[PDB]
């Protein structure tokens, strides 16, 4: 931790002496006797473990909507929203996903 | 071939249409700010609670 002597008012650092480890310094003369135990408690944080990515409980999030799709015949749709300036003036494009056994994206 | 203001008017049927959608979404948003406030909303992403 941060010790300080009262005397000079500088720092402490310790250092073997003759009989037993001391706590010295280099400002003013002052020794204090190491005696039967001095520690302290620390508690680094610890690690978490992290979350699986992906699936369709994360696709449960966004909305779907009700519009087929030419390669699978299936109502299933996925549709998002999207703004994009084109070359002559910006209009809202929308992407279309399919909920299905195969499960394509396409950007109309 | 012409556009006027008459084209864009909202029906008197649909003015009411999308109140109860407002209400509804409103509702049910102002619900999930307390339910964080007390400690829910259980997450499947790996995120933060906002
Ligand atoms: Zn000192
Ligand atoms: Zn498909």
């Amino acid at each position: 931790m941060l010790l300080f002597c009262p005397g000079c008012g500088n720092g402490l650092i310790v250092e073997e002496g003759q009989r037993c480890h001391r706590f010295s310094c280099n400002t003013c003369p002052y020794v204090h006797n190491i005696t039967r135990k001095v520690t302290n408690r620390k508690y680094p944080k610890l690690k978490e473990v992290d979350d699986v990515l992906g699936g369709a409980a994360a696709w449960e999030n966004v909305d779907s909507t009700a519009e087929s799709c030419p390669k699978c015949e299936h109502p299933r749709a996925y549709f998002m929203q999207l703004q994009t300036r084109s070359a002559d003036e910006p209009m809202t494009t929308f992407y279309k996903c399919c909920n299905a056994q195969c499960g394509h994206r396409w950007r109309d | 071939f012409s556009i006027g203001i008459g084209d864009v008017t909202p029906g008197q049927g649909l003015l009411k249409a999308k109140y109860e959608l407002l209400n509804a979404g409103y509702k049910k948003c102002d619900e999930y700010i307390e339910a964080l406030n007390t400690g829910k909303l259980q997450q499947q992403p790996g995120c933060t609670a906002e």
